[PDB]
């Protein structure tokens, strides 16, 4: 079939009609980014020559190619620790949550560490880790451990969560300044152009929508094996690259045998060197192909890690104004979760809901003066004019305290007559 | 069949006709001893970067 | 260690900032002799959280920090024919 | 070590060139790494065989160099793109992006030229000398719930004030620095105080 680009949606546009949300939902979405790559190390000399002295001596005729290849992989391996550090080690101190999880109804039990488990992972982190060698090693292909263990990364993550929950964004700028969670959320509502009273007057609704959304995340991940495809793809690409590299050792490359020991046991040096030369050329070419692809792939991972580090700073350690940078909707806050060679961001956003039609005007005419809304927009419910905050319907009486005057009524196009109340 | 490594008793279920085995890398990782018909596993001698 | 066998370094329980990375949470430093330790992730800080307590700065400092970025690379030019054949 | 980031670029490229040059000393299976020695000793029919070996080795060495320069160049380009972005957002403006223009609340930045690079001096505002206050989401007065227009309601232990959030500056709570929304029966943690009417 011809693919659909989505459902058609004709917006009810007019020169005097506005839609304003009378409700909202708290949405939590998951963003998964690769941070690190398996730190492989391939011993060039052993890969090509094994323990053969005759081959090793021939390999020296090619100069420093093995030094370059060993160096390139070393550089990659180091980068991988840098990538992890840039993303997770963004906090000066290791912050801890209080023994009493009273956040005004907000429940973070699924993102905070579960103390009953040796790994000290959150319920979600535990799920992420559950969702996402000798044959290689025997050919000189080893794997180096990450500088930071999974337990250290989880500790960084929990520190970031504790900071975010107890001190908002302050700990990401200077000293961690404690603030009640509901009050922190109220600040984040202001950050999206919604008044703080909307938070406080709907605190239980908001806490409930939040708690529900978090619960959905755990279920969504659990029931969707492909959810962590981005991290699994990295694992698969590198495993495939290594497997290919190893399999190349079975190639003759024109030699009488792919087995170096068979050549050496059959032929004298004058003839063995010819057969070995063919294997060295083929195996060096195979190894240069591997390294080149690892450098290119490493660069991609680095870019991903850089993005993850940026999101950690801007989504977790602060509230972002950047559209679609910290999830879909108006960003409130985000919570990092550790994952295998990567990071998972739970983005909490404010999504407008249940909008309704109003008649609108750019200005109100009163006593010959043009009045404009100081913060909100002028709307009519069909009979009466009100001023309301733009992202949440809250119809206030139009007064001199919520409007300002600029010029007369003969300039603004679409200006309507109403009363402006003077307290 | 020559090489260097550590020989141990194998627990691999060789069939009567199979003389040696190979891993996923397609390299010999087991042999049948030509005198005793014992199956031996082959691993490389311990090594690593320094 | 998980990174391998480390010989010549004295392992201690005291955790410090990472100096020379070994791997798997282990770092080494010169303190004199070479020591090995589990790296610290930073000092612990329990925030005095409550449902009605706020901390507000009564002062501030002006901080200047330096960020250094590469912009350009040496513009080399290698004559292929001359390099290979002179 | 302060400029290690720029020195690393210099070192990587110098090393790459030095390696490329040293490859000219490799025989690559030829009787000699010196092309002139091959030519002075052998006739063409045999010289071509020896030269072929040097060409293959030297072309491979050069393709390795170029490939690594392309990859490295891409990294530098990304760094330059970031630097250009910071120039725009940190120097030619004030950034809201956390940790983008230094640690703390960005005020301004000043660029400084460096060898094959740029140095940004980021000037930030860092909160200091915080102290504890009791706080409330709203003040209850005349049955109405009052919320702070800009700041936060705090108590010094006896009296309630409203202050800007990033700097303690305790003002009297008045109708000019609060707004009313609903009654006192909705907000959780609302406290009783007076709201002064000028
Ligand atoms: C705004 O939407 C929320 C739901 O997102 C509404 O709350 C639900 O109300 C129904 C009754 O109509 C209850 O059965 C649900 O349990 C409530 N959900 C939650 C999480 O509490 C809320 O009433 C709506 N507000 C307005 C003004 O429409
Ligand atoms: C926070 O939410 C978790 C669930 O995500 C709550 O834990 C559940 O508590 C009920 C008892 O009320 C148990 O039957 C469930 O088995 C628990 N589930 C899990 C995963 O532990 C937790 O009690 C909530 N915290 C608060 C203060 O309400
Ligand atoms: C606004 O009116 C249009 C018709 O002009 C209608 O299609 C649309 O659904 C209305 N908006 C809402 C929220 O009902
Ligand atoms: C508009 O709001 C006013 C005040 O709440 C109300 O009296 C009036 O009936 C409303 N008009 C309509 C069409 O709902
Ligand atoms: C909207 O368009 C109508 C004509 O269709 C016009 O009479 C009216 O004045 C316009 N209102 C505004 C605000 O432009
Ligand atoms: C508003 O009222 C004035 C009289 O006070 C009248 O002259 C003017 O035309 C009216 N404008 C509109 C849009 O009704
Ligand atoms: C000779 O080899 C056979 C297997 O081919 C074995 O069964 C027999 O015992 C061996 N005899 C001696 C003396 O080793
Ligand atoms: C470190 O602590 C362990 C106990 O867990 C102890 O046995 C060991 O001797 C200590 N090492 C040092 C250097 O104190
Ligand atoms: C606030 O009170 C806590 C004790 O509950 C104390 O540890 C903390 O240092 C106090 N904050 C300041 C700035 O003194
Ligand atoms: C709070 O501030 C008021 C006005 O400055 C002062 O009179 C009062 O003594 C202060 N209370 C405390 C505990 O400092
Ligand atoms: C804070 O918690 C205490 C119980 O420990 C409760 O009595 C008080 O009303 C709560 N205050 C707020 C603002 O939640
Ligand atoms: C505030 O004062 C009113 C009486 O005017 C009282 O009924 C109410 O319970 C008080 N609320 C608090 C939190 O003290």
């Amino acid at each position: 079939y011809t693919m659909s680009l989505g459902a058609e949606n004709s917006v009810a546009y007019s020169n005097n009609s506005i839609a304003i949300p009378t409700n909202f939902t708290i949405s939590v979405t998951t963003e998964i980014l690769p941070v690190s790559m398996t730190k492989t190390s391939v011993d060039c000399t052993m890969y090509i020559c094994g323990d053969s002295t005759e081959c090793s001596n021939l390999l020296l005729q090619y100069g420093s190619f093995c030094t370059q290849l060993n160096r390139a992989l070393t550089g990659i391996a180091v980068e991988q620790d840098k990538n992890t550090q840039e993303v997770f080690a963004q906090v000066k101190q290791i912050y801890k949550t209080p023994p009493i999880k009273d956040f005004g109804g907000f429940n973070f039990s699924q993102i905070l560490p579960d103390p009953s488990k040796p790994s000290k992972r959150s319920p979600i982190e535990d799920l992420l880790f559950n969702k996402v060698i000798c044959a290689q090693k025997f050919n000189g292909l080893t794997v180096l451990p990450p500088l930071l263990t999974d337990e250290m990364i989880a500790q960084y993550t929990s520190a970031l969560l504790a900071g975010t929950i107890t001190s908002g964004w302050t700990f990401g700028a200077g000293p961690a300044l404690q603030i009640p969670f509901p009050m922190q959320m109220a600040y984040r509502f202001n950050g999206i152009g919604v008044t703080q009273n909307v938070l406080y007057e709907n605190q239980k609704l908001i806490a409930n929508q939040f708690n529900s959304a978090i619960g959905k995340i755990q279920d969504s991940l659990s029931s969707t094996p492909s959810a962590l495809g981005k991290l699994q793809d990295v694992v698969n690409q590198n495993a495939q690259a290594l497997n290919t590299l190893v399999k190349q050792l079975s190639s003759n490359f024109g030699a009488i045998s792919s087995v170096l020991n068979d050549i050496l046991s059959r032929l004298d040096p004058p003839e063995a060197e010819v057969q070995i030369d063919r294997l060295i050329t083929g195996r060096l070419q195979s190894l240069q192909t591997y390294v080149t692809q690892q450098l290119i792939r490493a660069a991609e991972i680095r870019a991903s890690a850089n993005l993850a580090a940026t999101k950690m700073s801007e989504c977790v350690l602060g509230q972002s104004k950047r559209v679609d940078f910290c999830g879909k909707g108006y960003h409130l806050m985000s919570f990092p979760q550790s994952a295998p060679h990567g990071v998972v961001f739970l983005h909490v956003t404010y999504v407008p809901a249940q909008e309704k039609n109003f008649t609108t005007a750019p200005a109100i005419c009163h006593d010959g003066k043009a009045h404009f809304p100081r913060e909100g927009v002028f709307v009519s419910n069909g009979t009466h004019w009100f001023v309301t905050q733009r992202n949440f319907y809250e119809p206030q009486i139009i007064t001199t305290d919520n409007t300002f005057v600029s010029g007369n009524c003969d300039v603004v196009i679409g200006i309507v007559n109403n009363t402006v109340y003077d307290p | 069949l020559t090489g260097t490594g550590v020989l141990t008793e194998s627990n691999k279920k060789f069939l009567p006709f199979q003389q040696f085995g190979r891993d996923i890398a397609d390299t010999t990782d087991a042999v049948r001893d030509p005198q005793t018909l014992e199956i031996l596993d082959i691993t490389p001698c311990s090594f690593g970067g320094v | 260690t998980r990174a391998g066998c480390l010989i010549g370094a004295e392992h201690v329980n005291n955790s410090y900032e990472c100096d020379i990375p070994i791997g798997a949470g282990i770092c080494a430093s010169y303190q004199q002799s070479i020591i090995a330790y589990t790296m610290s992730l930073g000092a612990e800080n329990s925030v005095a959280y409550s449902n009605n307590s706020i901390a507000i700065p009564t002062n501030f400092t002006i901080s200047v920090t330096t960020e250094i970025l590469p912009v350009s690379m040496t513009k080399t030019s290698v004559d292929c024919t001359m390099y290979i054949c002179g």
